[PDB]
DNA sequence: GCCCTGGAGAATCCCGGTGCCGAGGCCGCTCAATTGGTCGTAGACAGCTCTAGCACCGCTTAAACGCACGTACGCGCTGTCCCCCGCGTTTTAACCGCCAAGGGGATTACTCCCTAGTCTCCAGGCACGTGTCAGATATATACATCCTGTGCA
DNA sequence: TGCACAGGATGTATATATCTGACACGTGCCTGGAGACTAGGGAGTAATCCCCTTGGCGGTTAAAACGCGGGGGACAGCGCGTACGTGCGTTTAAGCGGTGCTAGAGCTGTCTACGACCAATTGAGCGGCCTCGGCACCGGGATTCTCCAGGGC
């Protein structure tokens, strides 16, 4: 048996259903999907890290990802971005 | 006794694995802390660019006439949207080839 | 008698032809032969994974494809239609690779 | 030993990628140039291929180290891992 | 008859000179004024560390110095001796923005 | 509030920036041009800066926020930090 | 009783502060764990790369009759050396100039 | 008094006085050589860790160094470099 | 003699029918996420100092601005010729399928050496203070550079 | 009469003298690095499996190569007219120096809420499997575009 490897082909997928019920994707496009996240996030995740360190910070928080986030995304991107993440901070702190 | 297991992303509303979103940034070496809503924020980000992409690439694939994205209908998607466009300028995407443009000089004089 | 097209017609239905396309245009042994050549004086006894191959391939088509559609502007900048060396030496002087 | 095969990449191949890139008339000394560019680019990506493979111990190059040099050198390519 | 220089020895003459020369070359108040205007659609009130400004100013001159040269080597290209909007242009695609 | 700014960048100077960059002639619209890149070009840095300035909680910006920003944007300035 | 202290740096016969080093790359987040020689060989590296950049300012400022390397002596040696510009192509360096090179077009005809 | 700024000063005079007896340097000139030295010691200590994370270890060590030098350095300048520090760490092991 | 137009003719598009292999769903299992609890510290917060950024004024003068002239330079045109393009025939080697052997990547168990973590001790590096010499500036001078009027070979 | 030369004017390099303020050194102190030690897990090492890389062979075509004829594009030469460089006189803020004021950066002390850590439990996500329909390919017919020969104005 092979040993497990991670993606988020099953999250794109869920994505895909959402906006193109009736609409499929080859492996090749999954693979160009999960590098897109992947770079995504370690683009975010490197900016954040930085960031926490010029303020001689120890942790990661949601402000620093907003900032990274608007540091990293090219305007309308970035807003509606940021108007997302604001959403889905508040409804997990309104859940628990 | 125990309470039935929910998701962090579904308490988020999202399709996005923000336990597997904490794991990848406790073990990624960006800082010593992460807070709880970092995740969270960056699972949401992540599941809007994707939706982003993946709405313009089905566009393009109804236009070419197919119901399967493939590589060149990402690529159109990307190199058509301006800001897609600023975001990915540094990517090549494998089997994607370029958009359809020819300068104006070189066509036949009319 | 015979038909004849102009010159410029076929090119200029070549460009939408492999425009339109997405395939390598790059015979793959050739490259191949070429890539392990060019590794031979970084190590010795080198084996390639046939996806590292086809990478590579990916990665210089797409370098040159640039290359050339930065050429090409260059040219018609100097009011001519036809590419020259110098006009790719000025883009990558331009680019900042020379 | 292998020699001689920059000249696998042929005139009509260089057409082709000129014509992808939207090139009308090709001068005659454009091939030369073409392979020695190609040459400079595969010698530099494939050197930080190289090493990455050798800081592994492995003796076989993977689609992963061709990825990381590329992205070391700001041409991050997506569909390989 | 007084004295006239061709036109062009004067031209080298001051490129000789600001080649040779390491000082910034806009006036600082103006630039300082822009600057603030350019904050101002970002922020209020906004405060400013001269060494942020100073910073900002070389940042800039360097940048449009780069520029020209790349913008020289264009119409050279084009067989003329004189920049012009479109060397600038090209310049600036080839570069990336 | 501050309006009129980019005209105090004048001619002159734009033409002592182009003889360090080693041009001989210069065009009339040349000027206007470089006001533009120049106004671009700030916009993006300054932008940036003041992103910095306000995750720091601070109403002043500093050359630090200066120096981040340009080695975000891929100029990094030695000499302020 | 315990011996006479002595310094990393003069173990490895350097000038560079190992032990700050390695304080750096401990706090840094670059991994888990730093080995013994990792900042050993890190300031021997810096160590090398700075007496190159001076050894080139100090003959630079050497041609100006000067006693004092200055920001324009700095970039005169990192700009003439082809190595060092490679490494510093898109550094900018506060007070230091451009090189002088002029076009031969736009030089005067004989 | 104010809070200490360490700095790479004293020891980029310790050089300069190794290499050149007679010069001197001015604080412009020292706040750049320290900007270059924290830079240089930012891209070797980021690759190091990405190699690190790719080859899926969780030290840093001297091979990482070796392979970051070579990978961030042209030339010439990458071959002295591994002298120099071969050098370092073999004269280490022989004291302590 | 120049512009328009109708046929050829070649290429592309569109449609309908077949085969196939890769996307998509299902199923079992195991590893990672969730739950509940503890604990120790990072960060939020209030208070306070004192640095530096802002604002105003007056004066000197460098630098910008506006103007007039003329001269190189950009640009458009015309003519030559040669080189690149389109096409047809021959030759090469890519490509596909198949087969076989072995290197080397990938996994697992085991054990040791290396590194983090702690505590104590102290010397090296930072801030502060002070003095002197390198460099900046003035000034007068000598030399290199440019430009034109002039003459002749 | 078009190409060296003389000579004048202008700018620049060179040498010397004054002066000042920033570099380099000395001092005191404190905090971060070194010495000595323990405990635990990461990685080195050996052994083993099986995948996948390399190497070879043969047949089929697609594609590369080679040659040829001719049109169109590159390039050189010429003429014109205008836009920019050069210099001069007028005007405008820039820079510099003072002063005064206060907002906000920077630091300290307190304390609490939050994130690491751990143990136990389970379901979500991954690998292996199997199946069918989307797409690739083919062939034939319709449409479109290109080019030239021929005739009206």
């Amino acid at each position: 048996r092979k040993t497990r490897k991670e993606s988020y082909a099953i999250y794109v997928y869920k994505v895909l259903k959402q906006v193109h019920p009736d609409t499929g994707i080859s492996s090749k496009a999954m693979s160009i999907m999960n590098s897109f996240v992947n770079d995504v996030f370690e683009r975010i995740a490197g900016e954040a890290s930085r960031l926490a360190h010029y303020n001689k910070r120890s942790t990661i928080t949601s402000r620093e990802i907003q900032t990274a986030v608007r540091l990293l995304l090219p305007g309308e991107l970035a807003k509606h971005a940021v108007s997302e993440g604001t959403k889905a901070v508040t409804k997990y702190t309104s859940a628990k | 006794t125990r309470a039935k297991a929910k998701t962090r992303s579904s308490r988020a509303g999202l399709q996005f694995p923000v336990g597997r979103v904490h794991r990848l940034l406790r073990k990624g070496n960006y800082a010593e802390r992460v807070g709880a809503g970092a995740p969270v924020y960056l699972a949401a980000v992540l599941e809007y660019l994707t939706a982003e992409i993946l709405e313009l690439a089905g566009n393009a694939a109804r236009d070419n006439k197919k119901t399967r994205i493939i590589p060149r209908h990402l690529q159109l998607a990307v190199r058509n949207d301006e800001e897609l466009n600023k975001l990915l300028g540094r990517v090549t995407i494998a089997q994607g080839g370029v958009l359809p443009n020819i300068q104006s000089v070189l066509l036949p004089k009319k | 008698k015979p038909h004849r097209y102009r010159p410029g017609t076929v090119a200029l239905r070549e460009i939408r032809r492999y425009q339109k396309s997405t395939e390598l245009l790059i015979r793959k042994l050739p490259f191949q032969r070429l890539v392990r050549e060019i590794a031979q004086d970084f190590k010795t006894d080198l084996r390639f994974q046939s996806s590292a191959v086809m990478a590579l391939q990916e990665a210089s088509e797409a370098y040159l494809v640039g290359l050339f559609e930065d050429t090409n502007l260059c040219a018609i900048h100097a009011k001519r239609v036809t590419i020259m060396p110098k006009d790719i030496q000025l883009a990558r002087r331009i680019r900042g690779e020379r | 030993v292998l020699r001689d095969n920059i000249q696998g990449i042929t005139k009509p191949a260089i057409r082709r990628l000129a014509r992808r890139g939207g090139v009308k008339r090709i001068s005659g000394l454009i091939y030369e140039e073409t392979r020695g560019v190609l040459k400079v680019f595969l010698e530099n990506v494939i050197r930080d291929a190289v090493t990455y493979t050798e800081h592994a111990k492995r003796k076989t190059v993977t689609a992963m180290d061709v990825v990381y040099a590329l992205k070391r050198q700001g041409r991050t390519l997506y569909g390989f891992g």
